[PDB]
DNA sequence: ACGCACGAAGACCAAGTCAATGCTTAGTCTAA
């Protein structure tokens, strides 16, 4: 079962790329030693081959959101929006092993390695939630195969396809946002400001003297609060395509996926919680080539069976199933 | 019964296999997928992964392998080291612990190890055209590869989508099926190039360490 | 499949699956090479559609529409369903204005034809009116055949101005691309004139669909024609001429100075002044009504304004029209009709007909691709001479001198009739002067009036006369005209188009605003492959009959020799053809 | 919980864009070396995707106020007008480190790198002020998702939605 | 009353890198 979700991000999407990369004030990535350098946290870029500038094949980087991040976002959305309220309604309680399995598929609950009988595999892989995301001490094969969030760009034509050519962006989609942290003590201006500080003026004087001495020592050869740097993000408004496939899905699993897609807009993508990065709105959801996204979320006469099945599953779901899956 | 060349084209980068990626293993996985869709998930996978349209080579000692060479890796771009992590949201777990959803008495998470361990791992991603040589039925191999969508590994996160495939009959002189894990006492005349002795499994599954045997692994393919 | 008797071997593997996909509701894309028997296989598909009950509609340019009519008339299983015609106004003559024009010129042939009733005289029109049993009058084809002395566009059915008028509303439907354009206009405007086309048809076939997108752009784009409009007003309009031309010329000068030298805010005062004044605007009222429609189309707010002075004439010009044809217009066609289409330039070398799917909006799941085909007698019997051009194909006189010398030695070496492919009137006029010194009368060139109406027939007659004529095609000759020696039924004569030369790639021949939208969305890649399409289309003139044996080709562009990266697809395309072993 | 604040600025807003920019007397940004150039501190613009009537989506600059700057503005406003008066009413004193962390999220540039206890995390995330911003020597995820200040412009219609089209401004606002 | 919490501890060598994408020029008339 193929799920095609068209995602447009209202706010920039920031997936931090590993590594210590530098940038200058003018915007030159990795400036030479001559000019000043400031730390930069670039976006997650994947090397892809594309026909750039009428070339036969060019390995150009493409800013994407990692597929594992999308998988974890879907899992967290399910847990925090349908699974956890359903278990709370029954006053269910989970041990550490079951909870770790449910939230990250971590086998710490029973790292011995437990055999699974064929009947047990049949029963558990049919679970509405744990079947999609395999793991735990048993560590099955999940039925969910979610792709990365490839932007609809010129370089992603051979990964996305030509079905959504109308929304492609020709130029670059990355922008550098500069951050700064200021020492609050240096911004005091009157004894009224320093009234709340227990040391009053003396504490601020000692703080400023220590800062000056540390700065002088560092210039001659403990880190203060003051810091200036930038992080690279993907510009807002770019459309993204998310491809989700479920292998041999039951009605309950598809219903759960649809519920998560309904509640997915409330969550964020990748990082940037402080700056409200990653906010997005679902534009279209496609089920096996059939559009299902109504303005009131995923609905229609062709998905009532999935919603009914998942509602029935939520009605009878208990923590004992999670414990059995986690071998706790 | 016929000499074949299998070509696989990628629409997404795949995980570069650490060890040999064998055509027979992929065909067995696809056959197991077929019998799963036809019977369900209660089947024993070891009862259907040898029903492949490939004829077998048997050595003096009875050790046998499929005549299906390991996939050749030709890279259209430099390998990219892909980074992935794993973490349980500590604030979310703390909230659940407060509300009784989680039964944890421990005071603190331990990012170094335990239930709340943060882990960092890497695997390489490559753009490649998968070419391998085998002896079998063209129609059945093409039918099996028709249902294959992803190649290599890390398929849960969508690595190695198949843009297309092609199966062609080629002269024997091009390249043999021997570029695989052959048994220890295989005949020298049928081996293409140098073969280093190492430990690997001869039949799929190839990750089962209990099935590992001393085998001749091609040096120019590992 | 009925009607498969005349289907050739090359079309056999594709015809059955194309027909099967019709009832599947899937739109399919095919490349029936010119000279492979397109007309009769289109007729066979139409007969198949008519046999199963649903009405049939076919879209084609007028000349190939006549050709297809000739092919489909012999098919009984196509004749079982009622066959209807096209109802285009310029497809006929005024005829009262035409009658008076012929009387004043004493052309008794035209006068006799119109007073008889304007009944068919040409073979194509006679067949389409007798075998199809459709009473017709005043058709412009017969008037053009009778006399070529009617270059003005005033020869056109007056809106106030017949048995053909009755048959407008009185199975198989014959129409062009622009009939479909008019009907999709009808649906988009009223659903959201000549309404004979059913509002929902289960089968449509287009023999030239690569040019359907530009036709839909043309109908959805209205040209101000401002400088020719004011010139015609000064020459003809006399009703309060002085203030009207004052206002119109003030508008022209202000837009030229501000914008050239309703999306643009500065165009708003000009639009208001045009709305207030041009309403002041006789039988020539349509010449002002077209400009009025362009003005209100610009006012509609759904249009994009493109304006610039003419590079050659420096006449101010304004272009307005909808660039957003990709959302509701073609999708309306897809919803209305399940159809198929054919064009020789559908599938590109690496695009895999994506450009077709984008230009002609097709649902992603409804589109089905088809393998490409090509007969052996289309690529083998021609060799390309390595005589490349040494100068950039600009308008510099020295480049014209060198190109003229090169093509002059080619013409001296030419075996028979030859075609030199010129992109624009600017290059031809710069080039014809040097040629006329040596070639003399042997060279014949298009003009603003001179076109395929009589020039192709004159070239055919002169070639049969042994003059070894040279046809300097300009734009029109790039597509549609036939250069197959049909009378010489060997068929391998290879003399009427023994040799042909290309002057440019070309680059950016298409100037539709939709093309601008596409190049903005996708970049310079789209225009390069569109030019590849054009180059392949130009090669379509080389062969239109099977069994051609020996022809020659010349390439004249320093860019192909300059090894610039972007001409790689042209190198790949020409690499299919063996070079001349010089 | 979503909060949308509609702001009309009485006086011009000037957020410095880092990096050196030059302008001539005429107003041409980055003038040719022949003409006279003068230093210019541009207003910060973040590249955004804007759709036009043609249907093409293009990347255009948009003068905005950074999310970090006015997040700090909100934090300072809360501290100065609500938190600190409440503390001073009861004569409550904060240490220099506590004040620095309250106003900037950290007492120093080096984070502790030691995980926090669950009960401490719950208590801090239940704090009216510390729960919103978090931070501290041990990184605590705050509850406040705060966005930048997007002007209601034709370029920002895709970002801020179409429900504020009545207040949009067509021309340049710089 | 076995299960879980929680600090101390024990391996301990240690570099060179940090761009990956630029590209041109006017014919159509075959619906109101």
């Amino acid at each position: 079962m193929q799920i095609e979700v068209l995602i447009r991000n209202i706010t920039p999407i920031f997936s931090a790329a590993p590594g210590s990369y530098y940038v200058s004030l003018d915007g030159t990535i990795n400036p030479p030693q001559g000019a000043s350098r400031f730390p930069l946290t670039r976006a997650r870029t994947m090397t892809v081959v594309a026909e750039t500038g009428d070339g036969v094949a060019k390995a150009v980087p493409l800013p994407i959101v990692p597929g594992n991040t999308m998988r974890n976002l879907l899992r967290r959305t399910m847990l925090k929006d349908v699974i956890e309220p359903a278990l709370r309604d029954k006053s269910a309680q989970l041990s550490i092993g079951a909870y770790a399995t449910a939230y990250a598929g971590n086998s710490s609950g029973n790292p011995d390695g437990v055999p699974s009988s064929f009947d047990e595999i049949v029963t558990m892989r049919a679970h509405p939630f744990l079947g999609l995301f395999g793991g735990g001490p048993r560590m099955l094969q999940g039925r969910l195969m979610v792709d990365s969030l490839y932007p609809i760009h010129q370089f992603s034509q051979r990964i996305i396809g030509s079905d959504y050519i109308n929304d492609s962006i020709k130029g670059g989609i990355t922008e550098i946002v500069w951050t700064r942290r200021n020492d609050p003590i240096l911004q005091l201006g009157s004894p009224d400001d320093a009234a709340v500080i227990e040391g009053g003026a003396q504490a601020a004087n000692d703080w400023i003297t220590s800062l000056l001495a540390t700065t002088k020592a560092k210039k001659g050869k403990g880190r203060g609060l003051k810091a200036f740097n930038a992080h690279e993000v993907v510009i807002a408004g770019v459309k993204w395509l998310w491809r989700i496939n479920v292998d041999r899905p039951s009605e309950s699993q598809i219903g759960l996926i649809l519920l998560a897609l309904n509640k997915l807009a409330n969550q964020r993508i990748a990082g940037g919680h402080a700056k409200d990065y990653g906010r997005f709105v679902i534009e279209d959801v496609i089920l096996d080539g059939e559009s299902v996204w109504t303005p009131s979320g995923v609905s229609g006469q062709a998905t009532e069976q999935f919603f009914d099945a998942i509602a029935e599953a939520l009605d009878g779901m208990t923590s004992s199933e999670f414990e059995q899956f986690a071998a706790s | 019964m016929d000499f074949l060349k299998v070509t696989i084209n990628l629409g997404s980068p795949m995980v570069e296999p650490g060890d040999l990626f064998h055509l027979d293993a992929l065909l067995g996985a696809l056959r197991v997928s077929e019998v799963r869709a036809e019977l369900g998930d209660g089947i024993n996978p070891r009862d259907h992964h040898y029903d492949l349209p490939l004829e077998q080579y048997r050595s003096r000692s009875g050790q046998w392998v499929f005549k299906a060479s390991a996939f050749h890796i030709n890279k259209g771009a430099a390998s990219q080291n892909w980074m992935q992590t794993s973490r349980i949201n500590t604030a979310e777990a703390a909230r659940h612990r407060s509300e009784g959803f989680l039964l944890l008495r421990a005071a603190k998470p331990n990012p170094a190890g335990g239930p709340f361990k943060n882990s960092l791992y890497h695997y390489p991603l490559v753009w490649a055209t998968l070419t391998a040589y085998c002896v079998g039925d063209q129609a059945r191999i093409a039918d099996l590869l028709s249902q294959c969508r992803q190649i290599g590994g890390r398929r849960g996160v969508g690595c190695g989508r198949v843009a297309g495939f092609s199966v062609e009959v080629v002269p024997e002189v091009e390249c043999t099926w021997a570029l695989r894990a052959m048994p220890d006492d295989s005949e020298q005349s049928i081996l293409c190039g140098e073969y280093a002795l190492a430990m690997s499994a001869l039949q799929s599954p190839y990750w089962d360490r209990s099935l590992h045997k001393p085998a001749l692994v091609p040096t120019s393919l590992a | 499949i009925p009607g498969q008797s005349e289907v050739r071997e090359v079309l056999l593997p594709l015809l059955e699956q194309s027909a099967s996909a019709i009832e599947k509701g899937k739109i399919v894309f095919a490349e029936a090479a010119t000279g492979t028997g397109k007309g009769r296989m289109i007729a066979s598909l139409a007969a198949n559609a008519a046999a199963k009950g649903d009405t049939v509609v076919i879209s084609a340019p007028l000349a190939v529409t006549w050709q297809l009519i000739d092919a489909l008339k012999g098919i009984r299983e196509a004749q079982v369903a009622g066959i209807t015609l096209s109802l285009g106004r310029p497809n006929f003559v005024s005829p009262d204005r035409v009658l008076e024009w012929a009387v004043d010129n004493e052309r008794v042939e035209l006068a006799a034809w119109v007073e008889q009733g304007g009944k068919p005289l040409s073979e194509r029109t006679k067949g389409a009116s007798e075998v199809i049993e459709h009473e017709l009058c005043w058709m412009l084809e017969d008037a053009l055949v009778l006399a070529e002395d009617l270059p003005i566009d005033a020869i056109m059915l007056s809106p106030d101005d017949c048995p053909a008028q009755r048959l407008y509303k009185s199975g198989i439907v014959l129409c062009s691309h622009y009939m479909l354009a008019a009907h999709v206009r009808f649906m988009q405007l009223r659903g959201l004139q000549s309404f004979s086309l059913p509002q929902a048809i289960d089968t449509l076939i287009v023999d030239e669909a690569h040019l359907l997108e530009q036709a839909f752009a043309a109908i959805y784009s209205h040209t101000l024609r401002l400088r020719p409009l004011v010139r015609a007003i000064e020459s003809h309009v006399g009703r309060g001429k002085t203030p009207v031309v004052n206002a119109l010329n003030a508008l022209a000068q202000q837009i030229t100075r501000t914008v050239q030298q309703d999306e643009v805010p500065s165009l708003e005062p000009a639009l208001r002044d045009a709305l207030t004044a041009l309403e002041s605007i006789g039988g020539a009222k349509a010449v002002i009504r077209v400009a009025i429609r362009a003005i209100k189309d610009a006012l509609s707010g759904r249009s994009r304004l493109r304006m610039e002075l003419t590079p050659v004439r420096h006449f101010p010009m304004l272009v307005s029209g909808r660039a957003n044809l990709q959302k509701a217009l073609l999708s309306l066609w897809d919803s209305v009709a399940g159809a198929a289409l054919v064009s020789a330039t559908i599938y590109a070398s690496d695009d895999h007909a994506v450009l077709t799917r984008w230009k002609l909006e097709v649902p992603p799941a409804r589109a089905i691709y088809l393998p490409p085909v090509h007969p052996a007698w289309t690529t083998e019997p021609v060799v390309l001479h390595p005589d490349r051009n040494a100068i950039e194909p600009n308008d510099s006189p020295e480049w014209a001198d060198e190109t003229a010398g090169l093509i002059t030695k080619v013409a001296e070496r030419a075996a028979g009739g030859t075609l030199v492919l010129c992109t624009s009137y600017q290059n031809a006029e710069l080039l014809q002067g040097r040629l006329l010194a040596v070639l003399g009368e042997r060279l014949i060139v298009q003009t603003k009036v001179s076109s395929a109406s009589m020039c192709v027939a004159q070239y055919k007659a002169l070639y049969r006369a042994g003059a070894r004529p040279v046809w300097l095609g300009v734009g029109a000759a790039w597509t549609g005209i036939d250069l197959s020696d049909e009378q010489a039924t060997d068929p391998a004569d290879d003399a009427m188009l023994s040799d042909l030369v290309i002057t440019r790639l070309p680059v950016g021949l298409n100037r539709s605003l939709t093309h601008e939208r596409r190049v903005a969305i996708a970049g310079f890649k789209i225009v390069t492959l569109e030019a590849v399409w054009q180059l392949r289309q130009g090669l379509g003139r080389l062969v239109r009959r099977p069994g051609v044996k020996n022809k020659n080709l010349w390439v004249l562009d320093s860019r192909i020799g300059g090894n610039t990266p972007w001409v790689a697809p042209y190198r790949k395309l020409l690499s299919r053809y063996r070079t001349a072993p010089l």
